[PDB]
């Protein structure tokens, strides 16, 4: 129902850094909470980074609360993961979502709904 | 959904409510989108307030003064021999008295122009007249130097409470206002006190506004806000000069002295034209309430005293009572005679009795009429309006209606998914 | 942005944005000090019953009393995004007073807990 | 659910319970403003002073101030079960200024230690 | 103790911890009493509206601006005064407190989301 198209990268060397990116349409990007999601080529999904609708409160888990930050800017509909102190461990598609945490005024949800299109992280 | 009570403060909220106003003179206004407030111009307690503050702020003034005890005497009083009209013949009389001075052994007999409607006749063999207000008060001078000119004033809210006005057109003053605004002072209101006319204040924007309580129920008054002013030109043409004697230690008394030149009646002009297109559109807009086709009447204001008969107001500082006979004669210039009266009652008080000081020269005001006070006869296919007033509520209701004071309610709970922990 | 009471009119999920704006209005011969001393008190009485509900210098405060269904039984997609605080106002005119009684026992079962834990050794 | 001062013969154990009772009881021509000015004027001078000790915002307020066993030798099954406010206030009178002058002092070492460990990066 | 404003030519650094000294005598003719229960609660609501509710001393999260001033602490705390200091930044105190305010806003919503999670 709604659009997200991820932005990624290409091959990075341990230790070195990656900026991903989101671009959402199709709905108020200001009112949902937005997440970034890993899955690595040959295991499930593992759930990285969530941030709420203001951009101003960002939860990680703890591998990567030292190395990851989450951007967002209700301006341009624009997230950003910004990755530091890349590992070979760390190559997995990322996907941005909408869903997660809601901010306390409206209907709880605590789960992902709309999905991006996937990004590919290749590390060395 | 687990929810929780969350306590905000600081709510947007507001329920009505009457308090004090402190009043502000020149020595925000906020537009509420969505917002449909309920008014009622007649349940206003701003007007109850400011007639309270007039009378006081009256008072306040007109204690500081002279008392005239001395003139509660025997009045010699004779015919004017100057040169009168055919209309003012018998209407001012020249009267003589035996009036105090410093010394308290001492006195100065002394002539005045008085008007008929000032004094009252009696059968004393040596006086003929006394001051109407004699028997029933003390006659209070107004202070000299202090003038009666009605000053903008704004009411203010206090803080924690706030004033909205209607900015709907064609307000009716009841019911629902979509387009309304927060101020926390009104506009400036002249405390314009007159009967009949509504002389000085706001204009309707669009159309002639018939504004009453129980329409059908022809005991309440209709107040009429027109979208034009009619002007009305006031004179007093005789060119009076004033004396003044002192009739006590600090005390000073005014009076008339003499007319130079003819005597003549005062008037005040209405343009024929212009009002008769005036009540063209008072009775457009008032068929609306009665309809199409039930003739519309306008009559005299049989009924009363000279105060509520008469179109009262104050000129310059002098009262003039005008008898609007000319205006309200119809079935649907004008040179209207007023009468001028120094001993007056303001309101509807009966022992605050005062004396106007007679004004140097000749006198000239230049007015707008904006509104009228109309009532109704009581009892098929015709209808009769008279002219109305001497409450001097409506005076100021016709102002305020537009206004309405609530009382803010910051704090407020609603639910949210929020537990404190 | 909007001023005073400009968010009356909007939902009160807007209208909770301006929670300051509507705070610093509340406090700014005779009638002059009688309604000045009148403002005074009607913002204490409201800074006591927040005081003694925990809530003392906080204009967002949440609480552990729950929701009572019979209170309004509406959902936040509705209450918060769909309404204003004025029509919310008249809706819990009833109810208002038990809310309070609750929030008041509420805090001092919470001061008794939190004394007794301080007290802890 | 006493009332007002319901609680005043209660023991202190007890009346403890009705601290809001007695609480919201505090704030409700010339000589009637004296009047109200005057009762405002003793609520904001007991809320600053509670403020200074930082204990805004509370009814029962724990400190560090130790207590001194001279300004009461008695344990806390005579205090606090066999006692009623009024008794304990006359025996305390004598001290509660030297008290109130501890309590503003380890209030003041607080926020410096508060705001020291606040430094720390 | 040195008494009321005894601190007032003092370094900023130590009227500091003076600061009970001055806050004792800003609550103790009906027209006065009424004008210095306004502006005490004037002050309390804006230490309100912030997040210094019942502090003396309150750290906030509003940066410092050099262009307020670019002094070091060395000297404002050690060196200046609170008069000299008061003096300096009054041209800039309404923008201060408007973004003290800003701050608070956004603080109370994010703590209001934080215990909003289950
Ligand atoms: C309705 O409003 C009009 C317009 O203000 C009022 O007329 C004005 O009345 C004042 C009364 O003080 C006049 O001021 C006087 O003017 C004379 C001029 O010689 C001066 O000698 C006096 O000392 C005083 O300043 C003012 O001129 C007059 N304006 C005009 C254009 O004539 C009118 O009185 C108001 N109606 C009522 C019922 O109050
Ligand atoms: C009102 O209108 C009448 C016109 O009927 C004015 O009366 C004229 O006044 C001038 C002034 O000197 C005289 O010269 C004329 O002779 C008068 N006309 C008549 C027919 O008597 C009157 O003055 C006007 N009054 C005002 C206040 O404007
Ligand atoms: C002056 O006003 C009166 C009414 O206020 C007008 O009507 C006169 O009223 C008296 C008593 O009610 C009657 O005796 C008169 O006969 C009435 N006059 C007429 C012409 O019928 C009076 O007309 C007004 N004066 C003018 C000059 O219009
Ligand atoms: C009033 O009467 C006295 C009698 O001496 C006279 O001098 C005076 O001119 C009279 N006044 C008028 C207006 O005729
Ligand atoms: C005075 O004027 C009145 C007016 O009607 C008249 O009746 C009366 O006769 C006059 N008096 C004298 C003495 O001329
Ligand atoms: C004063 O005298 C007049 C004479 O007509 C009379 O109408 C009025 O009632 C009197 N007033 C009092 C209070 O006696
Ligand atoms: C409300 O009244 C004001 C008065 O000028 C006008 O400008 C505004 O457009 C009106 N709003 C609506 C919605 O009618
Ligand atoms: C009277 O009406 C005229 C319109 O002709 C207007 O310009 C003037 O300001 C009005 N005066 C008052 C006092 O309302
Ligand atoms: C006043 O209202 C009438 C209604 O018939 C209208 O014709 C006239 O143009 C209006 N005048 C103004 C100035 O709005
Ligand atoms: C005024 O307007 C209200 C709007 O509902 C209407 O009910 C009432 O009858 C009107 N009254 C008059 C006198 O026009
Ligand atoms: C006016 O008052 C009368 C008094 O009985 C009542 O019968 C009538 O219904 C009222 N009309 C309105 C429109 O309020
Ligand atoms: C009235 O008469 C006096 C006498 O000198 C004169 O100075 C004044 O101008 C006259 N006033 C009028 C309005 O005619
Ligand atoms: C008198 O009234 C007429 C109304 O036709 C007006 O034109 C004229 O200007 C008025 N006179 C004055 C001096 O304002
Ligand atoms: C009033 O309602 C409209 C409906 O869309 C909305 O856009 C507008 O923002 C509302 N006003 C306020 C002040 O929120
Ligand atoms: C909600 O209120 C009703 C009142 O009828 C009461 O019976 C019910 O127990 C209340 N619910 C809770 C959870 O306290
Ligand atoms: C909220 O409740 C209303 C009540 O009918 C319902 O129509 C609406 O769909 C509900 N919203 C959600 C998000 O469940
Ligand atoms: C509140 O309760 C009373 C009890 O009779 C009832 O009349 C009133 O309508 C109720 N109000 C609301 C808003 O439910
Ligand atoms: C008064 O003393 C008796 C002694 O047993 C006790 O039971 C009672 O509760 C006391 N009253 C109050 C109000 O505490
Ligand atoms: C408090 O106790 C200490 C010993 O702990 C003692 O030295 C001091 O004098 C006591 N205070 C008073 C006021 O007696
Ligand atoms: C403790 O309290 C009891 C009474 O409950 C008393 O008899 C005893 O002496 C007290 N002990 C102390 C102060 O050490
Ligand atoms: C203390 O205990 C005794 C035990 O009999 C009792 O009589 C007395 O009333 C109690 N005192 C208080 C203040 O409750
Ligand atoms: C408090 O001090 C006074 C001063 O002498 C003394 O008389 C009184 O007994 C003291 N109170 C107590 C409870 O010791
Ligand atoms: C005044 O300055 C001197 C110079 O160092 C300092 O020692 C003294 O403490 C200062 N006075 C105060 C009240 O701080
Ligand atoms: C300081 O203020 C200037 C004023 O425009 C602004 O441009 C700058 O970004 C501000 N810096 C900080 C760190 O707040
Ligand atoms: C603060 O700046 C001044 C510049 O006048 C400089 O002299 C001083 O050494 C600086 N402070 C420190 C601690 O470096
Ligand atoms: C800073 O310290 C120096 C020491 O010499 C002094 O001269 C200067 O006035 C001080 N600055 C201020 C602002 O007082
Ligand atoms: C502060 O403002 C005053 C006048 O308002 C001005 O003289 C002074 O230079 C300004 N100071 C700064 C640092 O901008």
């Amino acid at each position: 129902e709604v659009q997200l198209v991820e932005t990624g990268g290409g091959l990075v060397q341990p230790g070195g850094s990656l900026k991903l990116s989101c671009r959402a349409s199709g709905y108020t990007f200001s009112s949902f909470a937005m997440s970034w999601v890993r899955q690595a080529p040959g295991k499930g999904l593992e759930w990285v980074s969530l941030i709420n609708d203001r951009g101003g409160l960002t939860f990680y888990v703890d591998s990567v609360k030292g190395r990851f930050t989450i951007s967002r800017d209700n301006s341009k509909n624009t997230l950003s993961l910004q990755m530091h102190s890349l590992r070979d461990g760390d190559t997995a598609v990322y996907y941005c979502a909408t869903g997660g945490m809601s901010s306390a005024l409206q209907s709880s949800k605590y789960y992902f709904d709309f999905w991006g299109q996937g990004a590919l992280v290749t590390v060395s | 959904e687990n929810l929780w009570v969350t306590v905000y403060y600081g709510v947007p909220v507001w329920k009505d409510a009457e308090t004090t106003l402190f009043c502000a003179s020149d020595a925000q206004e906020i537009h509420l989108e969505n917002v449909t407030e309920e008014f009622n111009m007649w349940k206003n307690n701003m007007v109850e307030q400011m007639h309270e503050d007039i009378i006081s702020l009256w008072d306040q003034s007109l204690k500081p003064c002279v008392k005239l005890t001395p003139l509660c005497v025997g009045l010699q009083c004779t015919n004017v021999t100057n040169n009168i009209t055919d209309d003012m013949r018998g209407e001012l009389k020249n009267c003589s008295f035996n009036a105090t001075t410093e010394l308290r052994n001492k006195r100065q007999k002394v002539y005045s122009l008085f008007y008929r409607l000032d004094i009252v006749p009696m059968v004393d063999l040596w006086t003929n007249y006394r001051l109407i207000s004699c028997n029933t008060s003390a006659i209070t001078q107004a202070c000299p130097k202090v003038s009666f000119e009605p000053i903008p004033i704004h009411y203010c809210a206090p803080a924690g409470f706030a004033i909205l006005k209607c900015k709907d057109k064609k307000f009716n003053g009841t019911g629902p206002c979509q387009n309304v605004s927060t101020v926390q002072c009104t506009h400036g209101i002249k405390p314009v006190v007159s009967t009949q006319l509504l002389l000085n204040g706001s204009l309707a924007e669009e159309e002639v506004i018939i504004r009453s309580e129980n329409i059908t129920n022809n005991a309440k008054n209709i107040l009429v806000q027109l979208n034009t002013s009619v002007q009305i030109n006031c004179t007093r043409p005789n060119n009076n000069t004033v004396k003044s004697i002192r009739i006590g230690p600090g005390q000073a008394f005014y009076y008339t002295g003499d007319i130079i030149g003819d005597i003549r009646q005062a008037h005040c002009n209405v343009s024929k034209a212009t009002w008769n297109e005036t009540l063209g559109k008072v009775v457009k807009q008032l068929r609306k309430h009665f309809g199409n086709n039930t003739i519309i009447r306008f009559a005299q204001s049989s009924g009363g005293d000279l105060e509520v008969t008469t179109h009262s107001f104050n000129c310059g500082g002098e009262f003039f009572y005008c008898n609007t006979s000319g205006l309200f004669n119809s079935t649907w210039s004008i040179t209207l005679p007023c009468r001028i009266k120094q001993i007056i009652n303001m309101w509807q008080r009966i022992g605050q009795a005062m004396y106007a000081p007679p004004i140097q020269g000749v006198i000239r005001c230049v007015s707008n009429i904006t509104g009228l006070i109309l009532t109704r006869d009581g009892g098929s296919t015709t209808e009769t309006f008279r002219p109305g007033g001497g409450d001097m509520r409506d005076n100021w209701r016709s102002e305020l209606y537009k206004y309405k004071v609530v009382k803010i309610e910051p704090l407020g709970v609603a639910p949210t998914r929020c537990k404190r922990r | 942005s909007l001023g005073f009471l400009g968010a009356a009119g909007s939902t009160m999920g807007a209208a909770s944005m301006t929670l300051t704006v509507q705070a610093r209005n509340l406090l700014s011969g005779i009638k002059q000090l009688q309604a000045r001393v009148l403002a005074v008190e009607h913002y204490l009485r409201d800074q006591q019953l927040l005081g003694i509900w925990g809530c003392s210098g906080k204009l967002i405060c949440c609480t552990n009393v729950p929701w009572n269904s019979s209170w309004s039984n509406r959902n936040l997609s509705e209450i918060w995004d769909n309404m204003t605080w004025l029509q919310w106002d008249k809706e819990i005119s009833n109810y208002t007073q038990i809310i309070y009684g609750l929030l008041e026992e509420s805090q001092n079962q919470q001061e008794k807990n939190e004394q007794d834990l301080l007290a802890l050794d």
